[PDB]
């Protein structure tokens, strides 16, 4: 039953500080040193240094020095990791992970992980826009587009039909444009399918109250 | 109840920057290896101190204590931080490691570690373990040691099977050295006035010294400490308190398993001792 | 500082076959060198350490093996559950590293792109700006080349490209590519082409679209 | 802790003079391991001793064995001096036999 449970989710704007909790429990919390692990999005595990949960005393890997501060409270069996003047760079989830020093750091237990988010932007509604094929077609089946354009944060849930259409469906990984996020969808159905039967395009953004539909159409003039 | 191997490791450690490893191999009182902290390999001290083993299977095992070393004095530089009383340099560690040898395929194997000249800690079956008697602090380190798998899955495979193979190997290879007779030689000389009879040369230890007058043995005799020769032979000496005149009609007589019955007898005189 | 590079940031194996995954120390770290196994959305979740030893959770069909500086992690036979990167780590000294990671994929007979290309919609065309979005759907092996043509005319400055991972079911890859432009520079120019080049063909597939045409 | 040394001298052979020999020196019981060991001849110190490499029995104290080959006069006194953590100054032990 070793377990070690970490802080929600954290938005935050470049300069402000975030500090993420861990607490353990299952395991005597003096016996195991604390180590933390940073991950940013898709680059890989970073050790960002190690706190000494008998003593107190933290070691910081190098890239980590100034700005990272391991603290923790023994009362109730929790690792603190604050991070200052947050940078873009610091954009990760941070994971905390139980082990014995450095010479037996092999990490057996993880935290669930703390995303922290990095970014000056406000709150924004993504525009949607229906994405139909070329004007005048041959090819047994057709693919139908949907563009979600600038909004803030994520995620957005993107379906089609209300979730009736899900086979020939591509969502992509939302992209940085600017400050703001781009996320595009396709579906492919029969030619016999469209637009013998309307196909729209359903995109929420729940942190703005956003529910919006685009009904796909053939193009004019 | 016969041979018994050892390895016995001397570790020192002075500040968090210096230490050293010394080791030496005993096959009952011969010394069949040696290993000190300057040289990268481990030396024989017999010619047959390869035993049975192939020179792969020989390389295998250097390899094999190579890593242990560098990775005990990491290992132990590491633990003393959460040591008690706090980094208590200086730090000697012993190990005791190896086998007792009986008759038939009967033996067992022992791994002893003690702390600043005490022993603490032994691995016993699976697992290293804290002895009753040692110190509380030891508990965490204990723990952490054996959390490593590998290095228990090792220690086992080393105790249970690898030292008794081995074993048989160097008692079959060095079976004319182990069991060489050496003669005896015998002399005698002078707060307790006394007459000491000096007895050297001998192999191996059990050996039977007394003073003697006539058929008479003379409880007075105190044995000494067996010391060793730089020949692997043995010393001793015998002792018995006299005072002037008690002297004349005593002899010192040696029994042992190299004179084929025959012992030797030594009548005192005026320094002009005799057979 | 020690290093720990993995000789591949990625490959395909077929499933079932042997699996061979190096991590190079960039200085012996005599057996202290654990295995881990992440797929995403998950958190890492070791498989080995100490060279060898593996953790009580884990399938047989994972092995560790090396000594000195180099270490191997062996499947000996992938299954699909076995689609993750995996990372090898030292603790031999601080600071740990960690190695960049290897991520398994599953090989599968190669299929074209299929290219689809979408002029800007009514709706974002009069709000201002000017979107040409080119999907390149259902395609292996993964390496492809997207390249924009305006009136035969390389164009670089606009594109966003985003990919997605392995499909779970078809094994096959997926790319949007779009280019972003004002309403005004996009009614300056006449052809709009996506270009796509891939290993199953020795010529680019092309989707154009004229501006002034249905 | 530490624990002191105790050193005995003696010879190999039964020491008559004129005839070749090696004199013997033994420390042991002490602790820790690092201690400094010389053989004298008439006081001035031997330049070949030759030493054993360091050991311990069962009760874990230290012990190591040095040796010299000599050849007995009626005019040479040869003693062993010892100097370690555990004694303020150095012991000295002669070796002692019939004259
Ligand atoms: C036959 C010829 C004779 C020559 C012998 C010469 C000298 C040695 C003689 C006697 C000493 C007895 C040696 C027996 C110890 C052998 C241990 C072998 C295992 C080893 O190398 N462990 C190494 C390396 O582990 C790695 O490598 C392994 C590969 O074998 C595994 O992959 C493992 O998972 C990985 O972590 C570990 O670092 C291990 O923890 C070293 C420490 C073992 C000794 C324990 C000491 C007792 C505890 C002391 C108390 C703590 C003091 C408080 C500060
Ligand atoms: C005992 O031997 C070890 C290994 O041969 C020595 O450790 C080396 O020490 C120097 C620092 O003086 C380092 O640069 C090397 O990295 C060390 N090598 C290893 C493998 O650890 C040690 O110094 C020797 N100790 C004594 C007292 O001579
Ligand atoms: C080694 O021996 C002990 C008994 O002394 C036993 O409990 C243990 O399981 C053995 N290990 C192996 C690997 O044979």
């Amino acid at each position: 039953q070793i377990q070690l449970v970490q802080s929600g989710p954290e938005l935050k704007k470049p300069g402000e500080t975030v500090r993420i909790s861990c607490k353990a429990s299952g395991y005597s919390f003096t016996n195991y040193g604390m180590h933390w692990v940073k991950q940013a999005p898709g680059k890989g595990l970073k050790w960002v240094g190690w706190i000494n949960t008998y003593t107190g005393e933290p070691t910081y890997a190098d890239d980590f020095k100034g700005r990272f501060a391991f603290s923790l409270e023994t009362s109730a069996s929790t690792a603190y990791l604050e991070i200052n003047n947050l940078k873009n760079e610091d954009m990760a989830t941070y994971l905390c992970a139980s082990a014995a020093g450095i010479r037996w750091a092999w990490f057996a237990w993880w935290g669930q992980g703390t995303l922290v988010t990095v970014s000056a932007a406000k709150t924004t509604a993504p525009s949607v826009y229906p994405l139909a094929p070329v004007c005048g077609t041959t090819g047994s089946s057709v693919t139908l587009g949907c563009l979600v354009k600038g909004y803030f944060p994520e995620p957005v849930t993107l379906t089609w039909n209300s979730g009736s259409l899900s086979s020939g469906v591509h969502t992509f990984p939302a992209v940085l444009q600017s400050d703001l996020y781009t996320l595009s969808s396709s579906v492919t159905v029969t030619s016999s399918t469209w637009p013998s039967q309307s196909i729209t395009c359903n995109v929420a953004h729940p942190a703005s109250s956003t529910k919006v539909d685009k009904k796909i159409e053939p193009r004019g003039p | 109840k016969n041979y018994t191997f050892r390895c016995l490791q001397m570790s020192s450690f002075a500040n968090r920057s210096w230490s050293r490893t010394d080791s030496v191999v005993w096959l009952g009182d011969l010394q069949t290896h040696r290993w000190s902290n300057d040289s990268a390999t481990i030396s024989f001290t017999k010619p047959w101190s390869q035993g049975k083993l192939s020179n792969q299977q020989w390389e295998k095992l250097q390899h094999m204590f190579q890593v242990y070393r560098v990775s005990f004095t990491r290992d132990i530089q590491e633990l003393v931080k959460m040591m008690s009383p706090k980094e208590d340099y200086p730090i000697e560690i012993q190990l005791s490691a190896g086998c007792e040898m009986y008759p038939g395929n009967a033996s067992e194997s022992f791994l002893h570690v003690a702390f600043q000249g005490k022993y603490v800690v032994r691995f016993w079956g699976t697992s290293w373990q804290t002895v009753p008697g040692a110190p509380s602090w030891l508990d965490l380190p204990i723990k952490v040691l054996n959390a490593d798998q590998g290095t228990s899955a090792t220690v086992q495979m080393l105790l249970n099977d690898t030292c008794p193979l081995f074993v048989r190997g160097l008692l079959e290879a060095g079976k004319s050295d182990l069991e060489k007779q050496e003669k005896p030689v015998a002399w005698l000389s002078s707060g307790h006035r006394q007459l000491v009879c000096h007895v050297s040369g001998f192999y191996p230890k059990p050996v039977w010294v007394m003073w003697m007058r006539g058929d008479q043995e003379q409880q007075g005799t105190h044995r000494g400490d067996f010391l060793p020769n730089a020949d692997e032979t043995w010393y001793l000496q015998a002792t018995l308190d006299v005072e002037a005149g008690e002297e004349a009609g005593l002899a010192c007589r040696v029994k042992h398993s190299s004179l084929g019955g025959q012992d030797i007898i030594l009548y005192w005189h005026h320094h002009h001792h005799h057979h | 500082d020690i290093q720990m590079t993995q000789s591949s940031s990625s490959f395909s194996v077929s499933l079932g076959d042997r699996a061979t995954i190096t991590c190079k120390a960039s200085e012996d770290i005599y057996n202290r060198i654990a295995w881990y196994q992440q797929k995403p959305g998950n958190v890492p979740r070791l498989l080995i350490s100490g060279a060898t030893s593996l953790e009580t959770g884990v399938p047989s069909r994972f092995s560790g093996s090396g000594s000195g500086k180099d270490y191997t992690l062996s499947i000996t036979s992938l299954q699909t559950e076995d689609v993750a990167t995996y990372y090898c780590q030292h603790y031999w000294s601080s600071p740990l590293t960690f190695g960049a990671g290897t991520k398994l994929e599953l090989k599968r007979a190669d299929a074209a792109p299929t290219v689809s290309i979408f002029p800007p919609s009514s709706e974002q065309l009069t709000s201002g700006g000017a979107s040409v979005v080119c999907f390149l759907n259902n395609f292996y092996p993964k390496d492809i080349n997207v390249k924009w043509k305006i009136d035969g005319s390389e164009r670089q400055n606009g594109v966003l490209n985003s990919w997605t991972d392995q499909d779970s079911k078809d094994s096959t890859y997926s790319m949007s590519s779009t280019l972003t432009l004002t309403k005004d520079e996009y009614e300056r120019h006449n052809s709009y082409t996506c270009e796509a080049t891939h290993k199953t063909s020795t010529s680019p597939i092309v989707k154009s679209f004229n501006r002034n045409e249905c | 802790i530490q624990k002191t040394p105790q050193i005995q001298v003696y010879s190999r052979h039964p020491p008559e003079n004129g005839k070749p020999n090696i004199l013997n020196c033994y420390v042991t019981q002490f602790h820790p391991p690092h201690i400094e060991i010389q053989m004298l001849k008439n006081g001035k110190k031997i330049p070949k001793v030759e030493m054993s490499d360091m050991s311990f029995s069962k009760d874990w104290s230290f012990y190591i064995l040095a040796h010299t080959e000599f050849t007995p006069t009626e005019t040479d006194t040869y003693a062993c001096r010892v100097k370690h953590a555990s004694m303020a100054e150095p012991k000295t032990v002669y070796w002692d036999r019939d004259m």
